[PDB]
């Protein structure tokens, strides 16, 4: 067994991180106490669930999770609401005052300030692991704090845990929930900062999980709260291997061996199905034929966009409910010889497959109904540089008048780290598009 | 705990900000004597944005009242809400300031501003993460305009990293008779681009019209201006009073504002126009809040919108309403009318919707622009400022103070570049 | 095509299926440049304070 | 109201849709950076289709389809022949060829090449001209870009008063639901200086293109004959029709070229629609076979034309997803069951 301490930045991160905690707690049959009547080991163990959850003396079982926000209001409803109690006070760290939507704010001028406080707190929960497999980092591309303190602290975890795998759950800014206009700035700055320092990425683009929410669970505007526990099933589907017994993604490493073979080019594709809504009355239940095409769909992404235009370097299935390996590999068959699906030259055309046989877990009383079968794909594909591009022209608009650029000067920083930033992401849109054709 | 401190100085600035005060402390279960009153929480939660917390469960406005001579505070102590402000936040001098820029800058308010920044000092000191200050004024008076924008340099002296925003009052000559308000406001403004991050540009010339044409007040009152003052006030700062997504605080709000530093002058808009006692018994649907809110006949700047470009927007919505009618209005709006929306800065409005109407309605909507169209105002002082200036008419008044010419040179330079500057990014 | 590495267990199983075959700074210096980025701005407060005095 | 966007100031064909469509009175003309816009007139190279579908609250359509390239490209063409079972490697109706690069499918060329030698038969192939392989691999290597052997048709069809070669071009409109629709109005683009059979080098006999050809315009106008003069040279001098002996092979290529990209290039299920207007360039020899040369994603009306098809382009592509306040097209359309 071997830990992973999990990182929550901003409040994208930290609430992301509430729905998934929550998740977690219900798979594995923990109460909000941090009771666990299902393990008999009391006070310690290694189970593959003790990957996420330490263990006292008492039986409780807390996250290997630290809670980090400039700002105490979010955090606050952490310590006090139903999961209190399975978090030590030392793992929610909060500031005063919030990096106001500026990269420079939250990496230079409240970053610098609360830095070595950050480690301390996660060096605490790396002393009581036995092996340490790394981390897994939490944040939005938008926020200040979520994209500039975070890719502060991911300079400091290579510093002092240069063996330790990194990876990163990013949300990627959308018009229809975004709360600055300076996101595209953020993201392109944290992108660039963050690149050398992540092993393996998994973007979320707020705008395709918010059409997920409207076409698929019948919502008519979604709040947080939607977006959250639906984020946090597909967060739950790829940590599952983590966290119960399998031979798929067993460990950090294995998720860039398997899914990353140019380490520049670190952003995998997810696909989730089936996203059925609660309130509907009667449903077929959907075949492993049909969830598995259904994995082939732009509109049932994390991110908008299309592999058929593109090429894919590697492709996982992660199933979970009643599946069978003669049923994926007949589904596999039919798909392949209905659609575009070209791998690069230089790997194997082919899937690496992970069934569990439990389905997926859902919150009572949430939008999403109970299922039998359910898959996440996890596929390196060159379409997700649509996402670079959208932005990187989004960046260019505003920095051609040097619009808002006063904001992130103020603080410090130099008018010439955005042209770095800008050039870098230049660099990684032309490794995408060699790659790709 | 994000506290503002308030400051409200002259005539014009006492008035609007007692009225301010008497509208969002109804807003939050406030009555005259600081006692809570309120039927929900949502009221409480922040609070402390603009009041202290004393024994007895009593609220008081972090406010300061300032002037120059006595008559408009005895007028604020003795009204109906007159009872809840601290009385050592009352900051006064006898002499007046006589509509004088130099007066109220150098002269008569230097004798007093320091009595002031110990009032600012003590309620600064006591907050626990202060933002920012704001201050309601007149630029066409002295005290306000001369004397508010002493304050001003001093506070940014003092507390150089926190928000300084104003409700600036500009003159019309349908208001006010006194010749040498151009003089005031052009020296004021000058101020104000240097030493203020967020100015809500309040012209009386639009508060007269809206209250002569569209409201029929065929002779309007300062309280017939006030009140559309007053909801315009109530509008923008809901954001900082209600939890709390968009704009939540004055910084945040600065950065989604303004793209360049000079050009923090904002355009406020409000639907539905009313005046006072006249009864709006039919609420507005969300498409009719979108169409009025966006109307040049109901912005409080008298400016074309359709002369300029919008920098950036934020519309923020109130009542109990569809989320979703309130996003598709938005769309539709940016969408039928894109070209008045600069391509270079994408995603430029964002909406906020807050569930707690204003007293009297269901529904009301607030609008906050960054337009390039707001030179016209500058451009109406400029032409009022050169016509008399290029005779040096009324000078005497000023240099008798001990002013120089080249002060009036410099602040007519900076206006009139301000100007420019909004024609170079309206033709980007 | 091809089944290969299938492990099973009680919770589940996994395997790969194959179609068709081929064919970082020092802690030193982030300070220096945190350190640099805080010069810059005491430098401009420092201004803005010599332009109000 | 809605909005559109021109990205092509050199496309004739959508010079008139935009004019058509401001002309129209419900739609408005925007600057080409814009976003928020209902129809992209897109520009013919790196077309940002990324961009496309992520702006809420307008229904966003342009005028490619995204990958139609690999039709509209001639050494993509071949590839797209030669490795998909819908079409290859029988396919009756493309001319035998070759993708050569310069200093691949070249040792795979000359194979053929020589037993055409020791068959004894007419062994003329185009990249131009020449019945010698080794003109053609030495032209190649000198000239630079990637080129096609293709097999030269010695025996075309050839039109009398004058002995001289044609082509045949057909616009084909693809909408956002892939509806392919062929404009009824085709045109055979004439050579007008009789075709030689041994003189190769004098190449305007031998390539009737409508720039090359420039006597010139002897027998038609502009060297541009239609077809109801087509239909009745058929009726009078072969006792056949145009609709017979020729517009169904043209319709099964069309139809067969299309199916087979659909997979890869419909809008069905995406977040934007695209529309796209193609010419499919035709041969027909002396036994009247149709033959395709190939397909231009980017094509040009004919000038008695435009008016017609711009109108047609706008009905059944624009105003299909965009409705306002006698059919030029043949739908087409096959389901045989087997
Ligand atoms: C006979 C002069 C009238 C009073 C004046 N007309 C003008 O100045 C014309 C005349 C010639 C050329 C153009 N000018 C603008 C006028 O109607 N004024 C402004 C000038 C007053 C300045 C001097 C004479 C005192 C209007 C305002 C005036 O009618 C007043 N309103 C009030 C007022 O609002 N009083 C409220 C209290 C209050 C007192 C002082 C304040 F500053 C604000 C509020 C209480 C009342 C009941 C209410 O709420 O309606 C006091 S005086 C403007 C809106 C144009
Ligand atoms: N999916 C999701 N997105 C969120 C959530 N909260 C914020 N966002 C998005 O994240 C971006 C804003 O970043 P935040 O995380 O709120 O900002 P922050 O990191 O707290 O940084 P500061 O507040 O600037 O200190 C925008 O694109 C929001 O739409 C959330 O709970 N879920
Ligand atoms: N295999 C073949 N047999 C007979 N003629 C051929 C041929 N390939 C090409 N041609 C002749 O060459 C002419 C143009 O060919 P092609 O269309 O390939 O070139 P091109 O693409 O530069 C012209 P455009 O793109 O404008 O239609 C045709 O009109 C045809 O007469
Ligand atoms: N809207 C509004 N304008 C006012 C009010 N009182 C004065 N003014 C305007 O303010 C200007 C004079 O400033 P004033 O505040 O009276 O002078 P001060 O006392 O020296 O600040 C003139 O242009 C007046 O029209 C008021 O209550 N409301
Ligand atoms: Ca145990
Ligand atoms: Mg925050
Ligand atoms: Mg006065």
């Amino acid at each position: 067994m071997r830990e992973c301490i999990s990182i929550h930045v901003g409040q994208a991160g930290v609430q992301i991180g509430n729905a998934c905690w929550e998740l977690y707690c219900l798979e594995h049959g923990i109460q909000p106490d941090g009771q666990m009547p299902s393990d008999k080991t009391i006070g310690g163990g290694d189970d593959s669930f003790n990957t996420f959850f330490s263990e006292t003396g008492a039986g409780k079982h807390v996250p290997r999770a630290v809670f980090v926000d400039l700002e105490p209001t979010v955090i606050d409803e952490v310590r006090t609401g139903t999961y209190r109690q399975l978090f030590h006070p030392e793992q929610l760290i909060t500031g005063k005052e919030d990096a106001a939507n500026n990269y420079a704010r939250g990496h230079y001028t409240i970053g610098k300030e609360i830095i070595d406080l950050v480690l301390d707190r996660i060096r605490k929960l790396a002393d009581q692991c036995t092996g340490l497999q790394g981390f897994l980092v939490f944040h939005s591309f938008g926020g200040g704090t979520g994209s500039g303190f975070t890719s502060l602290l991911m300079e400091r975890l290579s510093v002092d845990y240069g063996k330790k795998s990194k990876l990163e759950f990013s949300i990627y800014p959308a018009p229809q929930v975004s709360t600055a206009v300076v996101e595209p700035y953020n993201s392109i700055l944290t992108t660039h900062t963050t690149l050398e320092h992540s092993d393996c990425a998994f973007m979320v683009d707020n705008e395709a999980i918010y059409d997920i929410c409207r076409r698929n669970l019948d919502i008519e505007r979604p709040t947080y709260t939607n977006l959250n526990r639906l984020i946090s099933q597909i967060v739950s589907s790829i940590t599952a291997s983590l966290r119960f017994d399998g031979a798929l993604n067993v460990d950090l490493t294995e998720f860039q061996t398997n899914l990353v073979p140019y380490p520049r080019i670190h952003f995998p594709l997810a696909t989730y199905a089936p996203v059925i809504s609660a309130e509907k009355a009667y449903h077929e239940q959907l075949s492993v034929a049909e969830i598995t095409n259904a994995c082939f769909e732009p509109a049932n992404q994390m991110v908008k966009c299309d592999p058929r235009h593109g090429k894919y370097m590697a492709c996982c299935l992660l199933y979970r409910g009643d599946v069978v390996p003669k049923d994926v590999n007949a589904a596999i068959a039919t798909i392949k010889t209905k659609r575009s699906i070209q791998f690069v030259d230089w790997c194997p055309t082919g899937f690496k497959v992970g069934i569990n046989y439990q389905p997926p877990t859902v919150v009572p009383g949430g939008d999403l109904a109970k299922v039998q079968r359910a898959v996440c794909m996890l596929s390196n594909t060159t379409a997700i540089a649509e996402a670079w591009a959208r932005l990187d022209h989004k960046f260019d608009l505003m920095y051609a008048k040097r619009a808002f650029v006063h904001w992130y000067v103020g603080e410090g920083m130099e008018e010439g780290e955005f042209s770095e930033a800008r050039e870098d992401m230049a660099a990684l849109e032309k490794d995408y598009e060699e790659v790709g054709v | 705990m994000r506290e503002i401190v308030h400051i409200q100085a002259g005539q014009c600035g006492n008035q609007i900000g007692a009225k301010f005060w008497e509208v969002i402390s109804d807003e939050h279960g406030i009555d005259p004597t600081g006692s809570y009153h309120g039927d929900s929480d949502l009221q409480l939660e922040r609070i402390n944005v603009y009041y202290n917390e004393a024994t007895g469960n009593k609220y008081v406005p972090r406010a300061i009242l300032v002037d120059l001579e006595p008559g408009t505070m005895d007028s604020v102590r003795s009204g109906p809400f007159g009872q809840i402000f601290r009385p050592d936040n009352f900051v006064f001098g006898q002499s007046g300031a006589g509509n004088n820029w130099a007066k109220g800058h150098y002269t008569e308010g230097a004798e007093l501003v320091d009595s002031v920044l110990d009032v600012v000092r003590k309620e600064s000191e006591s907050c626990d993460c202060l933002q920012g200050f704001q201050l309601t004024h007149s630029l066409g008076g002295g005290t306000g305009s001369g004397m508010g924008t002493l304050l001003i340099s001093k506070i940014r002296e003092e507390y150089p990293d926190r928000i300084m925003n104003t409700f600036s009052v500009m003159p019309s000559p349908k208001v006010s008779d006194t010749v040498v308000e151009p003089y005031n406001a052009t020296l004021s403004v000058h101020q104000l681009v240097e030493n203020t991050d967020e100015t809500y540009c309040i012209d009386n010339e639009a508060l007269y019209d809206i209250c002569f044409r569209t409201l029929k007040l065929t002779t309007p009152t300062y309280g017939d201006l006030n009140h559309l003052v007053s909801a315009t006030m109530s509008g923008v700062t809901t954001c900082l009073r209600f939890p709390g997504q968009l704009n939540a605080d004055l910084r945040k709000l600065a950065v989604n504002m303004v793209p360049f530093p000079r050009l923090h002058f904002f355009m406020p808009g409000f639907a539905p126009l009313t005046s006072r006692g006249s009864q709006q018994y039919r609420a507005l649907t969300v498409p009719e809040l979108t169409q009025q809110m966006f109307d040049s006949k109901n912005m409080m700047a008298a400016c074309d919108p359709r002369h300029g470009r919008y920098l950036t927007v934020a519309a923020i919505f109130r009542g109990r309403m569809s989320m979703k009618e309130v996003d598709e209005q938005m769309l539709n709006v940016q969408n039928k009318n894109s070209s008045y929306f600069v391509e270079w800065i994408p995603n430029n409005v964002k909406t906020a919707v807050c569930d707690i109407p204003p007293r009297g309605l269901k529904m009301s909507a607030t609008f906050i622009g960054n337009s390039t169209a707001i030179q016209e105002l500058f451009k109406r002082i400029s032409e009022q400022f050169t016509a008399m200036f290029r005779r040096k008419a009324f000078l005497h008044w000023y240099t008798g103070e001990g002013m120089d010419e080249m002060e009036f040179t410099e602040a007519e330079s900076n206006m009139n570049d301000l100007v420019s500057e909004y024609q170079q990014y309206q033709d980007a | 095509m091809e089944v290969i590495e299938l492990n099973k267990c009680t919770s589940g199983q996994s395997f790969e299926v194959i179609l068709k075959p081929p064919s970082d700074p020092s802690l030193e210096e982030i300070q220096k440049k945190l350190e640099a980025a805080e010069e810059r701005r005491k430098y401009q407060e420092a201004e803005l304070l010599k332009h109000l005095a | 109201m809605y909005t559109f966007v021109v990205r092509d100031e050199n496309s004739s064909v959508y010079a008139e849709v935009s004019r058509l469509l401001l002309a129209t009175g419900q739609w408005k003309r925007l600057r080409k950076d814009n976003p928020r816009f209902n129809l992209m007139l897109g520009e013919r190279n790196r077309l940002p289709f990324g961009r496309l579908g992520h702006e809420p609250g307008l229904v966003q359509l342009v005028n490619y389809y995204r990958g139609a390239d690999k039709l509209c490209r001639k050494a993509s063409l071949v590839k797209l022949i030669k490795t998909s079972p819908e079409l290859s490697e029988s396919c009756t109706w493309f001319p035998e060829s070759y993708v050569i690069y310069p200093t691949d499918e070249r040792e795979v060329f000359l194979a053929a090449y020589n037993r055409r030698r020791e068959g004894r038969e007419g062994n003329v192939w185009i990249a131009l001209i020449s019945s010698e392989a080794s003109e053609l691999l030495d032209f190649i290597d000198e000239q630079g870009q990637v080129h096609v052997i293709q097999k030269y048709l010695e025996k075309p069809l050839l039109l009398e008063p004058g002995h001289r070669k044609f082509d045949i071009r057909s616009w084909v409109l693809v909408d956002h639901l892939y509806n392919i629709y062929l404009y009824r109005e085709g045109v055979l683009r004439t050579s007008s200086e009789p075709y030689n059979s041994a003189n190769f080098q004098d190449k305007t006999c031998h390539l009737t293109n409508h720039c090359i050809q420039k006597n010139y315009g002897r027998y038609e106008e502009g060297n541009e004959m239609f077809f109801e003069e087509f239909n009745q040279y058929l009726m009078d001098a072969l006792n056949t029709t145009l609709e017979n002996s020729i517009l169904l092979q043209i319709k099964h290529i069309i139809r067969s070229c299309l199916m087979c990209i659909e997979p890869a290039i419909s809008t069905k299920h995406l977040h934007y629609q695209s529309f796209q207007l193609f010419g499919f360039d035709f041969m027909v020899d002396e036994e009247l076979k149709v033959w395709l040369i190939e397909v231009n994603g980017a094509p040009a009306c004919a000038q008695k034309l435009y008016a017609e098809l711009c109108q047609g382009i706008v009905d059944v592509a624009i105003s299909s997803v965009f409705p306002l306040a006698t059919s030029i097209f043949i739908k087409l359309h096959h389901h045989h069951h087997h």
